[PDB]
């Protein structure tokens, strides 16, 4: 999941399922590029280097789920998060648990510049066709891209990459005759609050 | 109790410990004329299995069970004459005759192999028996001090009563967690060195002259007689004795840790003859700890041998009213006439 | 300081067994418990299993069958080997040395002391894909110019593997206005990318793409024109 | 008790009514295992809706209830 935090506030990330027996939670921080790395053991411990600005919630109450908290949070934190737990009813787990996603929002308002070029001449003479939306010069680095045919939502073809240092881009894979069906096509771009649309037609 | 649908909470496993608790489904008629709805059942002790043949379900909305202190009085016309002495050979030469008119109240503990709560003795431990010869017949070993025994059965369980129809009331336990070990117990050690030798001091002081006494466990039998069978409240506990009786005494001389006893709950006792079962149906709440004193022991001799050079003893009991001559070994209902 | 470096082939064929090496320094393998690990692109970690010099080992019984797990005591490495592969063991695997916790409370909960382990340190990782595919050759395509005076250009390549593929514009007598995208790994398993470049819209200079993908040995050359 | 098959004596009707007094069909237990036969039923207050959680039904062969000069007298 997500989770997200302005710098200096405090972050809370849950992780696992509902505690059954007595526990020993693992956290775990894992930053973009690199090998997953550490956070805690003992479900409180931290190994050298860790601040006590992590902390994990007590192998305790019964029914509840394990959490780390994160005080004072900075952009050095943005990574994602995850927990390995050991619960003393459940069986060994061989997964960890499913990660979170810790945002840091330290900066505003940069607006994409977004470009949606038609298919070339070349590729429909290819018997292919593509469209393709160019999202640039944007921050922060979180967009959704849609399509539309016509007013219809797009369910197929679309492929779209995870920006970065931002840059994105978006796919629509059509056959030539689909491209000519419609009216137009359209590329729709959301980003911080506001949905940017360009449009394309044969 | 027809037939119930049991899982077991066993995800990864060791020691084929199945269970003795299980948590299960069933099917159960609540309201009007043949619905039923799903719900939990548990059963002290996967499908069927059932009861055999007869279960009473005591429960009620509200009831307990400790003992309450219970006086026995001599009528009008009548005494009750009292051995104040306290050297009695139980069959024997008593000085001191008094005569009360009621008693100072006696506890109903329903026990075997040890008396809890009870009553101490005055002076010095004092064994007795109905006939020390015949191995058969139960020695009541009354203690001048207690041994202590902590019992913490952590096993939770919630309460839901479902009237769901008028004939009908149901109960439902088996919520939550916490995964308590079984039932759990304890005896408090140095009281049990010190009155163990003691105990088999009085005994080499009495029939034992020179022996080695050596204690071994419950010889078998129903659920009641292997084990250390008492009641924390209602339910049904069942102690593994081994820790009790695990002590060769040296017939030369004598010879922080406690001692942890296993032990399990019951809610199926039976009562009477076999005339029905009893259950105590919705145990409530959970992390119930009763401590008790060690005020007794009830033995059955094992019969031995002379060439054996020693002298073995086990624990046995079964009829309560060995106990209660334990308690009411002081009291005998006598009238008066010119 | 403790140092594990993990290799292997970076590509397997499905059915074919993956073999990975971890290198360890700092540290000798005998006085460690060691455990492999796997993290799958956008997902979460997936462990593989522990192992010790001692045979106290332990294997993801999901992956029973196939794994194996050992210590070279004189080349001082770990080693893994998992046989019949197949696309869901795609994933970037770890080596890592692994410490053992117990958690022990009063004799009355016995039943509830459990062991724990947890992973102290981690190589960099080595990726690994399992696909099938030898080599292929990307397809070039221009992107027209057609729309502040300034118009955008470009040029699309399609449906390649391995990664990367290198694009210049004018031979490198363009770099500014030049935005190359990261390539999509696409559902078919190949590969495309496309760059852009942002130019005056008045009829001087040529504008040509130079796209390389090494892998394949194909060189392209793309005059793009409205 | 469980369930009852009601319906009511208005073919037209002002006020909204309703009754207080039902005539019913019903399921009944009657000899053997499980027979049943169509019974009359009243009920004074559709389907369903029986008793909550309790119904003694007094009736009896022989029976009335007026009250009786009771004599009340010390020993
Ligand atoms: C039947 O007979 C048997 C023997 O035959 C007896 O068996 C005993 O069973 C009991 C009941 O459970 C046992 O008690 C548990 O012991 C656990 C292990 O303790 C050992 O190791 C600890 C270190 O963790 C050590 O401290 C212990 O010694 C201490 O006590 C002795 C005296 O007994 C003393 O001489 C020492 O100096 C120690 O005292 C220090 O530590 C104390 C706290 O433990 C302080 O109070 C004291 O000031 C001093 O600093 C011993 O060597 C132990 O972990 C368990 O404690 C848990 O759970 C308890 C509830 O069951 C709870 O009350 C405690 O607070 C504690 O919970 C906290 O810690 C656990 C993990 O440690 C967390 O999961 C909890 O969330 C909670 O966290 C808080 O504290 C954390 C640490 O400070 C902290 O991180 C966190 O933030 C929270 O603040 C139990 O106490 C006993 O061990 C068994 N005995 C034997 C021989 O094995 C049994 O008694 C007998 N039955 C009867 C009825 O008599
Ligand atoms: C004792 O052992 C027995 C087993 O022997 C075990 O019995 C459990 O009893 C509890 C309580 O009765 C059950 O818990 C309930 O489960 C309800 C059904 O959940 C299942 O289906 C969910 C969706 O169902 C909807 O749609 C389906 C069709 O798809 C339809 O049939 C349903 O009627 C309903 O419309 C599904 O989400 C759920 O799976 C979830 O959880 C599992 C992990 O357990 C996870 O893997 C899944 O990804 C998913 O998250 C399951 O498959 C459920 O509706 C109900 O939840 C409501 O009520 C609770 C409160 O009671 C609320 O908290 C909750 O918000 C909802 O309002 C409830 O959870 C359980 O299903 C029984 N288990 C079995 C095997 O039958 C007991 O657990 C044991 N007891 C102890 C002490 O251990
Ligand atoms: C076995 O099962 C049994 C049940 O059969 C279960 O019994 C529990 O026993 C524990 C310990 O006694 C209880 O824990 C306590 O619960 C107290 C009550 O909490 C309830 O009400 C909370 C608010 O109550 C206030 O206001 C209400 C009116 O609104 C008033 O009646 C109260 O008196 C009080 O003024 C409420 O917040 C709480 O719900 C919280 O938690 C649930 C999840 O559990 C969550 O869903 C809610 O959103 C919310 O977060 C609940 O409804 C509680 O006050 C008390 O907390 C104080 O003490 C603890 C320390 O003991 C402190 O840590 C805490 O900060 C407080 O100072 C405490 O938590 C529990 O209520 C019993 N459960 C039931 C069902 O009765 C055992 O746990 C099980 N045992 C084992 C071994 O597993
Ligand atoms: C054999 O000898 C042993 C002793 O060796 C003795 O063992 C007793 O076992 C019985 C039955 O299990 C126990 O009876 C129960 O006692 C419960 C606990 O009571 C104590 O604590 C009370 C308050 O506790 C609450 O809060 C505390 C924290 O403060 C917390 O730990 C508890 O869990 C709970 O939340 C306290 O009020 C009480 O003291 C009262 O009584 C004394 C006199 O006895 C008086 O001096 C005080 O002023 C006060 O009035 C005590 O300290 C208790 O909760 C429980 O009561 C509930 O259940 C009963 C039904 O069983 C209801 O009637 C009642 O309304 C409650 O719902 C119950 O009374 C007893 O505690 C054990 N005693 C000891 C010392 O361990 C046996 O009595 C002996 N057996 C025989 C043959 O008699
Ligand atoms: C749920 O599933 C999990 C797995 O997911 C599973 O986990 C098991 O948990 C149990 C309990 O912890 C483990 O059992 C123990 O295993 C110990 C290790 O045994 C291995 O190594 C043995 C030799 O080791 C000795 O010598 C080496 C030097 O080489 C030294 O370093 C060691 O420390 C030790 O001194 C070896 O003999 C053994 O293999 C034997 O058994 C297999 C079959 O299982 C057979 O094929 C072999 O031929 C051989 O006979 C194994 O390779 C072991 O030492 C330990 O035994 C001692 O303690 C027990 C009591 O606990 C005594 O009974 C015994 O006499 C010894 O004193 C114990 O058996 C087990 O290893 C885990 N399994 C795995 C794969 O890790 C659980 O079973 C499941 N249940 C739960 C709830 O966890
Ligand atoms: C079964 O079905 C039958 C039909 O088959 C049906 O029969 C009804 O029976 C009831 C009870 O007898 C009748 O209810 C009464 O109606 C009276 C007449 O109302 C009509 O005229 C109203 C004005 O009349 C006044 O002025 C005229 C001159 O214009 C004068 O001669 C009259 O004497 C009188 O002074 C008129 O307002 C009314 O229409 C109103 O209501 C309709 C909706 O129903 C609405 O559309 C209109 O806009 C307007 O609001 C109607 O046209 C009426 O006077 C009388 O009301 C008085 O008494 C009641 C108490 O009984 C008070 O509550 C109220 O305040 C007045 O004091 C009463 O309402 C009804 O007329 C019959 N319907 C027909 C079609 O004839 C039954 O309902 C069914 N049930 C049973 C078991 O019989
Ligand atoms: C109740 O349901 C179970 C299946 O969950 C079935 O086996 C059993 O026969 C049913 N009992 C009744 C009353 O029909
Ligand atoms: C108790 O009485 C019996 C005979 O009835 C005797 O054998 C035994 O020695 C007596 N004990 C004492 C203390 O005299
Ligand atoms: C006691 O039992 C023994 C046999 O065990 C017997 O010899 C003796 O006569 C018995 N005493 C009495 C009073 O019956
Ligand atoms: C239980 O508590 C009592 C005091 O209340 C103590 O004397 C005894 O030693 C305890 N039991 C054990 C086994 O520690
Ligand atoms: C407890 O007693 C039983 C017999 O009643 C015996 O078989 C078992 O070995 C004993 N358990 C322990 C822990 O000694
Ligand atoms: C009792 O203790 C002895 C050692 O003194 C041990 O050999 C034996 O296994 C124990 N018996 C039981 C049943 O606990
Ligand atoms: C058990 O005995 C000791 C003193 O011998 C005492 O402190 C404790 O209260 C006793 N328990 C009971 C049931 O009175
Ligand atoms: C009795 O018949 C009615 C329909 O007339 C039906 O709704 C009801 O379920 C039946 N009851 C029984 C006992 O089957």
């Amino acid at each position: 999941t997500f989770v997200s935090v302005a710098p200096g506030q405090t972050a809370r990330i849950t992780c696992g399922e509902e505690s059954l027996g007595s526990r020993s939670v693992i956290w775990y921080q894992q930053r973009p590029g690199q090998a997953p790395s550490l956070i805690i053991y003992n479900n409180n411990d931290r190994p050298s280097g860790i601040p006590d600005r992590f902390s994990g919630s007590p192998g305790s109450t019964f029914g509840t789920t394990a959490t780390l908290t994160i005080t004072s949070v900075e952009a050095g934190d943005e990574a994602d998060y995850y927990c390995h737990i050991w619960d003393s009813r459940r069986p060994t787990n061989w997964v960890f648990g499913e990660g979170t996603t810790l945002i840091v929002l330290s900066q505003p308002k940069a607006a994409p510049s977004v470009t949606l070029f038609p298919p070339s001449s070349e590729e429909l003479q290819a018997n292919k066709a593509t469209l393709v939306c160019l999202i640039s010069d944007f921050y922060p680095g979180a967009v959704t891209v849609a399509w539309k045919a016509d007013s219809s939502p797009v369910k197929a073809g679309v492929e779209t990459t995870t920006p970065s240092k931002y840059a994105a881009s978006s796919y629509l894979s059509l056959t030539p005759e689909q491209w000519k069906s419609h009216k137009s096509y359209s590329c729709q771009v959301t980003h911080e609050g506001s949905t940017v649309e360009k449009t394309v037609a044969p | 109790c027809v037939t119930l649908q049991c899982t077991n909470v066993t995800n990864n496993i060791t020691d084929d410990m199945r269970g003795e608790l299980k948590n299960c489904s069933f099917n159960m008629t609540t309201e009007l004329r043949d619905k039923k709805q799903k719900v939990y059942s548990l059963f002290y002790r996967y499908r069927l299995i059932n009861c055999n043949t007869s279960a009473i379900t005591q429960a009620c909305p509200k009831v307990s069970f400790e003992p309450i202190p219970i006086h026995y009085c001599a009528p009008a016309g009548f005494a009750i004459l009292k051995c104040k002495d306290k050297k009695f050979n139980g069959t024997g030469p008593c000085p001191s005759v008094s005569t009360v008119q009621c008693t100072h109240g006696i506890k109903p503990v329903v026990s075997t192999q040890l008396l809890l709560n009870g009553s101490l003795a005055e002076e010095e431990v004092m064994i007795r028996s109905e006939n020390i010869t015949n191995n058969a017949k139960n020695i009541l070993v009354q203690f001048n001090t207690p041994v202590q025994i902590n019992c913490t059965r952590p096993n939770n369980n919630t309460r839901k009563s479902i009237r769901i129809g008028p004939g009908q009331a149901f109960y439902a336990t088996g919520d939550i967690i916490g995964d308590i070990r079984q039932a759990h117990c304890n005896v408090s050690k140095a009281t049990w060195n010190e009155t163990l030798g003691k105990v088999v001091k009085q005994l080499r002081k009495h029939f034992g002259n020179n022996t080695i006494i050596r204690f071994a466990n419950s010889s078998g039998g129903d659920l009641e007689v292997t084990t250390h069978s008492f009641n924390c409240g209602g339910e049904f506990f069942y102690c593994n004795t081994s820790g009790l009786f695990n002590s060769t005494w040296i017939s030369n001389t004598s010879v922080n840790d406690s001692i942890t006893l296993p032990c399990r709950i019951k809610q199926i006792i039976n009562m009477w003859q076999r005339i029905g079962q009893a259950m105590y149906a919705p145990p409530i709440q959970g992390v119930i700890r009763c401590v008790s004193n060690i005020t007794g022991l009830i033995l059955t001799r094992d019969g031995g041998s002379t060439n054996s050079t020693t002298e073995t003893f086990r624990p046995g009991g079964g009829d309560m009213r060995d106990n209660w001559r334990s308690e009411l070994y002081k009291y005998k209902v006598v009238k008066i006439e010119p | 300081q403790v140092h594990l470096q993990e290799s292997g082939p970076g590509l397997v064929k499905p059915s074919e067994t993956l073999s990975l090496t971890c290198n360890v320094s700092g540290t000798l393998v005998r006085d460690n418990y060691w455990s492999w690990i796997r993290q799958p692109l956008g997902k979460q970690p997936e462990w593989i299993g522990y192992v010790h010099d001692s045979g106290d080992t332990n294997y993801n019984p999901s992956l029973k069958s196939r794994v194996h797990l050992s210590l070279d005591k004189s080349k001082n490495l770990v080693s893994l080997r998992l046989t019949g592969v197949t696309a869901a063991d795609s994933a970037i695997y770890y080596c890592a040395t692994t410490k053992h916790g117990r958690r022990i409370y009063g004799v009355v909960a016995f039943k509830e002391w459990f062991t724990y382990f947890y992973m102290d340190v981690w190589g960099k990782g080595t990726s690994v894909t399992v696909s099938s595919a030898s080599t292929k050759g990307p397809s070039v395509f221009p992107l027209a110019p057609s729309s502040g005076g300034t118009a955008a250009l470009g040029c699309l390549v399609k449906d390649y593997f391995p990664e990367p593929v290198t694009v210049s514009w004018n031979s490198g007598a363009l770099t500014s206005g030049v935005h190359t995208f990261p390539a999509v790994l696409q559902s078919s398993g190949l590969y495309s990318l496309s760059s852009v470049v942002t130019v005056p819209s008045s009829g001087t200079q040529t504008y040509i793409c130079n796209v390389n993908h090494k892998p394949s040995n194909t060189k392209v050359d793309k005059r793009v024109e409205p």
